[PDB]
């Protein structure tokens, strides 16, 4: 997540694994999925769950 | 105060309809913008084509260089700006010096 | 309305090379 001239931009990608994870030794690059303009000021954040 | 507004009132006192167009400038640019003119694909003696801002004079062409789904651009390593898919049909482009 | 019950500690790891996107759409 980004917060820069307005524009919230969020990138994403989806990587399947094989086993338990540590942040593996591999490589994967990020796509843009959304480009909300709305130039909020963004200084917290919390992760929400159900 | 009430407004009497009968149709034998002077030209001073005749109701009018006013619209007011507010415009913001904030910092926060979107897509509010106007309407632009769309025209159709011309190649085969390359004519000048302003494709969703850029402009270029290449040759348009069908090749098979695809894009990625989210990309709408092209550069090649002189930083060249080569041919963006078409913005209404998705159909890849590409773009040569015109001879 | 909400019941406070989610909060816990932290830790620590080490990561690799992510985080790498595109930076522009060309
Ligand atoms: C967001 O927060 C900033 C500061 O925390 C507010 O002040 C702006 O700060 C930026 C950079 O420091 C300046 O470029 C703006 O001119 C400031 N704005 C004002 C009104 O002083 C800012 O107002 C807050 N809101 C937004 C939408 O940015
Ligand atoms: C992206 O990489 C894939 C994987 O090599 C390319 O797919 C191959 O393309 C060649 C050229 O047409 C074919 O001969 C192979 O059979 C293709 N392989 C597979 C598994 O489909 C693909 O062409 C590359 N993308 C571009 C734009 O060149
Ligand atoms: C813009 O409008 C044109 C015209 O309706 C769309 O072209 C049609 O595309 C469909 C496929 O989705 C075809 O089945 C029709 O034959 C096409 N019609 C014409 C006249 O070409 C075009 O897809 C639209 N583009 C977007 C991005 O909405
Ligand atoms: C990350 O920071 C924490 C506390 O600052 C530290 O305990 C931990 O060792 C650090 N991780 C690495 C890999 O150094």
């Amino acid at each position: 997540f980004k917060n820069i001239d307005g524009y919230f931009k969020i990138y994403s990608k989806h990587t399947p694994i094989n086993l338990e994870r540590d942040l593996p030794q591999g490589f994967s690059a990020l796509e843009p999925l959304v480009d909300l303009p709305i130039g909020i000021n963004i200084t917290r954040f919390q992760t929400l769950l159900a | 105060q009430s407004y009497g507004f009968r149709p034998t009132y002077g030209v001073g006192h005749q109701p009018y309809r006013v619209v007011v167009l507010s415009f913001e400038l904030l910092h926060a640019p979107a897509t509010v913008c106007g309407p632009k003119k769309s025209t159709n694909l011309v190649k085969n003696k390359c004519v000048n084509f302003n494709f969703n801002g850029l402009t270029g004079t290449g040759v348009l062409t069908e090749s098979n260089k695809k894009f990625l789904p989210f990309q709408q651009f092209g550069r090649d390593i002189a930083d060249t700006t080569d041919a963006v898919r078409d913005p209404q049909t998705l159909e890849i482009l590409d773009i040569t010096p015109c001879s | 309305q909400c019941v406070n019950l989610i909060t816990r500690t932290q830790s620590y790891t080490n990561s690799f090379t992510r985080g790498v996107y595109y930076p522009d759409k060309v």
